[PDB]
């Protein structure tokens, strides 16, 4: 039989890079999760893979700002995926 | 291009750990005396539920978990038979700091201690299958600075 | 003008996940770098993006083994990229 | 789908830090008494050179760097004008351990201390542009275990 690494086939979607804050709008939800869900719902029906979708999440969350602290948020995926990951809607 | 098989109905379990009430942390952990309740977190839980149900996952929500409770929940899913599933998703909504998420009790769970419960050796029925973790938490107390760029 | 996060637009290609070894064949080069270069040379001319290429590297290196220690190697990209990254050959 | 601009000729600099000789580490750092010379690393340096020259990058090789020398090299590129470049690549070929790479002298350089020299604030002429780091090193002394799967 074939063997692959013990830690293969993981995708870790972090709301933020290390050392930094992520944001929650109490009236809407978090920048990261709300962006993630919007991108999944729009792009999964089109057959887009999860890394493409998470790149869009990076783009969208990068354009948001905290005007009180002049803050930004940078999400950050990490992966040991060995194949394309798609979530078909059908 | 190789693509993970994603045809099973349901696709797999989508766990949601949704931590709102941090009263225990405020009372128990000196440095978390002013850690806040995560108002509005249910909107994320709902969005994730809508989204992943649409994508054919079986949603398993858990609200207001201590670290011990989180580990218990993951152990349950680690020992479960995922042979008829093509994927596993775990969503964590909580406070956090560098490399960790907080239980509602203010105890720390290293992110690696959560994900590593689903390695091939520890959950063989997920061997070769995508395991996806979404972590919504701070990873420190610094406000990421902005930089000016040209508009797309 | 528009602002994006300070740490945006990074791609970190790690030869291995944390805590673990990566391998160097003294007569060929490293599993990771040799696989990376092969995939770049084959796929960049086709217009494939770097995350697709690095997924292939994950796949290829995952099939290699160290028959002395029964060891594997799992590479691991991490990114704050906000757009698709392609290296056109032309 | 948005794509980074990648049209400049050259595309950018591709730094290669190629560490082979660890004599200094063996003599200076007690715990690295038996750290080995990285025989064959030049084959990676050459492969990276061939590959990225083909892709229109200007290759900047540096062999056998201590940690201080690595930081000096990165500081030079941090202060350089990348305004006419569309990308920056840095390749590190060395020994390492958890979260770090070793200089030839056996000193430790945290990977974040290398990458964070090219943030938007520290290198504004790379603001909005891809910064790519390839790190070939161990990140610990554990042999990753294998798991059996069905053949594709
Ligand atoms: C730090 C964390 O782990 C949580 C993660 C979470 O709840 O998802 N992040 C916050 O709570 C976030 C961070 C801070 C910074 C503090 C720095 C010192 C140490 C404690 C954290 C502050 N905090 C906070 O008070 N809120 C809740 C209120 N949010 C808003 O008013 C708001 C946010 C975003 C937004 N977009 C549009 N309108 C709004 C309003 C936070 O989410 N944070
Ligand atoms: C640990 C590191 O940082 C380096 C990274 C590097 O040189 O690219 N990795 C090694 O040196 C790698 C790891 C070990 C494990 C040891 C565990 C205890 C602490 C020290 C490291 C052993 N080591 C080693 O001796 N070689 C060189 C010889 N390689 C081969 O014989 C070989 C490797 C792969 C291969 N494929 C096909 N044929 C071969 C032959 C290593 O590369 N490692």
């Amino acid at each position: 039989t074939r063997y692959i690494p013990d830690e293969a086939d993981f995708l870790l979607g972090m709301a933020t890079v290390n050392n930094c804050v992520s944001y929650r709008n109490p009236a809407e939800g978090t920048w990261y999760i709300q962006s993630l869900c919007q991108s999944l719902r729009e792009r999964c029906p089109r057959g887009d893979d999860i890394l493409t979708i998470l790149t869009e999440v990076n783009y969208e969350v990068s354009n948001k700002d905290d005007k009180k602290n002049m803050g930004k948020q940078m999400p950050q995926p990490t992966f040991t995926l060995r194949k394309k990951l798609v979530f078909p809607s059908d | 291009d190789k693509v993970y098989q994603m045809k099973s109905k349901p696709r797999g379990y989508c766990l949601i750990i949704n931590n709102h009430n941090f009263a225990k942390a405020r009372e128990k952990v000196p440095k978390l005396h002013s850690i806040r309740d995560r108002n509005g977190t249910h909107l994320d839980a709902g969005a994730l539920t809508t989204t992943f149900e649409e994508l054919h996952f079986e949603i398993k929500p858990h609200d207001d978990c201590t670290v011990e409770q989180i580990y218990e929940i993951l152990k349950i899913y680690q020992l479960m038979d995922h042979s008829n599933m093509d994927c596993f998703i775990c969503c964590i909504l909580s406070h956090g700091d560098k490399g960790i998420i907080y239980g509602t009790d203010g105890q720390e769970a290293p992110i690696y201690e959560l994900t590593s419960q689903f390695t091939g050796l520890k959950c063989p029925s997920l061997a070769g299958k995508p395991k996806v973790f979404f972590i919504q938490a701070c990873q420190g107390d610094n406000y990421q600075k902005g930089i000016p760029v040209e508009t797309d």
